[PDB]
């Protein structure tokens, strides 16, 4: 037969079954797995070189999740009907399939390689991310690639109280965590969350459910590779210590005093020294073949860097900038810089500040995000943007790229929680957050600062936010936690995280560990001293703003909002738009529309909003229900009373029913014009309307 | 046999 | 104090008066000045190469003049509500705010040099164009880039 | 049945008007009510579309409504009432 899979179908996942074919289909890249969830299908290929490019300096790796529109059997809504350059999902999902594998390609291993996972059958519950995770990770094994251990991936519910596993997509709308992890036998590896406010204990209370919860895949994909996967392919797992050790000891000293060195002049000088120095003696040679070449020569000093600079760490809580593992940078929050903008706060941390500014608009400003799932429309807007200066380098301008868009959603993942309904608050928040300074989390920063600028803008954000960047040196006997780390800071942890949350739990946390170890033990220490450090950037937000401003700025505009009884829309409607059009073009407000009764009107005037809104109540009013109600007498009668509940369809108050036990002749509460509260007995014969006072009451 | 294997 | 400007608010500008903010906003850069008329508001940094490159035969420069929608309570009309690929106008002030510079770094100077300038605040009556360009041209100076003369 | 039909039906050019009404009145009256897409051409082709048959039914014997009459004649089939 042409095809001789191969294929481990067992494994049901906690409620659901996963297929890994192998063997049938893209036979040509080195390994091609066809994973099945229920009805979601996903086919995964990781082809990579044999050769390594000449001057290959870093580790070219790619993936490319993508999503065809027929999946879900629909035609792109392009102007090109084809599906062209990748979705804000498509680039994320991609960046979360990356994240936790490119550790895992052994040391010096600098082949092309480039995964790409296509999702052919979306059946609107499994959400394809978590097995494309899977699937790319089997793909993988089975290439042969020096590629350490296979990758689970779990996506973890909070139900009742309940860690749920792979939350189909009805079981999400009714949970109060999305927390994707990705990880091996041994530790995770990253982590992607978006929380609704849940604590420490929690949430890495997920992470662990998780890390159990794949394991039974990760023992799949063995299981698949062990009678499926191609000869691994031999490459020797570069040893450095040899020549590593070697330049040590004609540096290892001579950065002790140099790092330690506190003026940046040869703080630096050192380094530059060090460099020619060493460079020099052992260097491919001139003479001399020992040692290496002056190529790789560079790495070994850049690593050697860290070594040493990690030891000063643990032994004195000392770091580059000379603070303790625990100290959190300068802040400086302001608010309404540039006002005008409807919401502008200029963060500011060390040397990571932001801009941000937020931006209220209406149902028009929202955007279709025509997903598998089902096109929907998003009125949450996060935009990170990087710019080169920010850093003082120059480049690119444009386009945003993949890790600007993966920021930007971190910290969208961070704040979308706390946000009001669009019961309270019926608008659609942009919100760009241009870094202008970085060196620590931007995408902490940005956070924070939107916090900020969205209070200014006028928001009732339940509560605000702080996130903090986080760090975490570890070797066998001792480790350091870092506190809001630097850029450098960063390049040399073995984990690193940011934490994002409020005063009562956490609205988003994202992790990316590079090592095995983590014990939850070593976790929790972590978000410890996250939960102090974000707890104390918010210190410093409040004090620039503690609570919402009262209102918005004129420019821009309100928007109204009120709910009517459902089956009141074509009325209002009327046909083809006949009486809709009309009210708008009347009142001058825009109007819409939805279907759960639910009505938004806006414009720059309150007076045209409360016009509008009052016209649509007289056609959407009268009920009755009764209901008790206000009015005023109108009229009273030896016969009794006939008073308002406005709408002047007025009711009656039988001259029975106005005060019990005794009334003679109806002057009791005789006022024509006072003011009194009545209930609707109902319209008694004919289309009449009964009504009396229990005022009160039943 | 088995076959094996980066993972390993 | 984190930042130590630093600013000449001076200059009332024939009917306008001009601002001129540095020390507070993107010091890492080499010089960024935020200037301001009336209520239109511009940011423009200069960053510039200490080294120059190996094979530079030619002087690169760019500038990048850009507009956020914000800058105009805004949300762009684009299928995406982000702002992309650059306008005419965006296109067009770039180029006007490049050409007086671009002659002006010293002879022989080939270090690459990027000004980049962006409109956070747009007033409805100061055309942002020409405080951008007043705008690099601080920025600039500020940077100590081999650039002749504000 | 997903995805859907989708049927379609001819009606005599010259009843155009009948069926969209002034400036759509009638059309997204029948589109609203019977739950089905429906446009449209100019050589007297309608397409009538969604997921259930029933919907389509419905609107399609809607259309025809309006659009029968004809006579024609054309033998054609009755019972005597």
């Amino acid at each position: 037969s042409p095809m001789f899979d191969i294929k481990r179908k067992t494994i049901e996942w906690g409620g659901k079954t996963l297929v890994l074919e192998t063997g049938r289909i893209a036979r040509q890249a080195d390994g091609a797995v066809l994973a099945t969830m229920g009805e979601t299908v996903v086919l995964a290929t990781a082809v990579f070189a044999k050769s390594q490019k000449p001057g290959q300096d870093f580790f070219p790796l790619t993936v490319n999740y993508q999503e065809k529109t027929f999946a879900a059997g629909k035609i792109p809504g392009g102007f090109f009907k084809r599906e062209g350059r990748p979705s804000e999902k498509e680039t994320l999902v991609s960046r979360l399939i990356d994240r936790p594998i490119r550790p895992l390609f052994v040391k010096g291993f600098k082949n092309e390689v480039q995964v790409v996972v296509t999702v052919l059958q979306h059946d609107l519950e499994n959400d394809p991310d978590i097995l494309g995770m899977v699937a790319a990770s089997a793909a993988l094994c089975l290439s042969g690639a020096p590629f350490m251990g296979p990758i689970g991936a779990a996506r973890v519910g909070w139900v009742d109280g309940a860690y749920v596993l792979n939350p189909t997509l009805d079981e999400m709308k009714e949970s109060k965590m999305d927390l994707v992890v990705a990880g091996t036998a041994d530790a995770v590896m990253m982590v992607e969350s978006e929380i609704q406010e849940l604590s420490e204990e929690i949430v890495l209370g997920g992470v662990n459910f998780a890390h159990q919860q794949m394991q039974a895949v990760i023992d799949a994909i063995i299981d698949l590779a062990e009678h499926a996967a191609k000869e691994p392919f031999a490459f020797e797992p570069e040893d450095t210590d040899a020549i590593k050790a070697k330049m040590k000891d004609l540096v290892g000293a001579d950065i002790a005093a140099a790092y330690k060195i506190q003026k940046k002049q040869d703080r630096y000088e050192a380094v530059g020294a060090a460099k020619k120095k060493a460079i020099a003696a052992l260097g491919l040679s001139d003479e001399n073949p020992t040692g290496y070449d002056p190529l790789k020569l560079g790495a070994i000093f850049k690593e050697l860097e860290a070594d040493v600079v990690r030891r000063g760490i643990l032994d004195t809580g000392l770091r580059i900038d000379g603070r303790d593992v625990k100290t959190v940078r300068p802040i400086l929050g302001e608010v309404g810089i540039l006002p005008r903008t409807h919401g502008s706060a200029l963060f500011t941390r060390g040397e990571t500040q932001a801009i941000v500014v937020a931006t209220l608009g209406t149902g028009d400003d929202e955007q279709f995000i025509d997903a598998l799932e089902g096109t929907y429309k998003e009125s949450f807007l996060l935009h990170y943007n990087f710019p080169p200066y920010s850093v003082g380098e120059t480049g690119r301008m444009g386009s945003p790229g993949r890790r600007e868009i993966g920021h930007g959603k971190l910290a969208w993942r961070a704040l979308r929680p706390m946000l009001p309904t669009k019961e309270d608050f019926p608008y659609t928040i942009r919100l760009v957050s241009e870094i202008t300074e970085s060196n620590g989390s931007s995408s902490m920063a940005t956070v924070c600062g939107s916090s900020l600028a969205m209070m200014d803008a006028g928001v009732p954000l339940v509560r605000p936010v702080s996130g903090i960047a986080m760090g975490l040196i570890l070797e066998q006997d001792g480790f350091a936690v870092l506190s809001d780390i630097l850029g450098d800071e960063d390049h040399l942890g073995d984990m690193d995280f940011k934490v994002a949350g409020t005063s009562e739990g956490l609205t988003s946390l994202q992790m990316d560990i590079k090592i095995a170890g983590i014990t939850p033990a070593i976790m929790e220490q972590a978000l410890a001293q996250a939960k102090e450090g974000r707890a104390h950037i918010l210190g410093e937000m409040n004090k620039a703003m503690d609570a919402p401003r009262a209102d918005v700025g004129d420019f821009a505009p309100k928007i109204e909002t009120i709910n009517i009884p459902t089956d009141k829309i074509r009325e209002v409607i009327g046909s083809g738009g006949k009486v809709i059009r009309e009210i708008v073009a009347t009142t001058g407000a825009k109007v819409d529309i939805n279907d759960d009764g639910v009505v938004k009107v806006s414009a720059s005037d309150g007076a045209k909003i409360k016009a509008a809104i009052d016209w649509i109540k007289s056609i959407t009013d009268e009920a009755e229900i009764g209901k008790i109600y206000d009015g005023k007498v109108v009229k009273v009668v030896d016969f009794g009373a006939f008073v308002n509940f406005f709408g002047a369809k007025d009711g009656l108050v039988h001259v029975s029913q106005i005060s019990n036990e005794r009334v003679a002749k109806p002057s009791d509460v005789l006022k024509e014009g006072q003011m009194v509260k009545v209930k609707l007995l109902g319209f008694d014969d004919r289309g009449k309307t009964k009504l009396s006072m229990k005022v009160v009451d039943q | 046999k088995p076959r094996r294997g980066w993972w390993r």
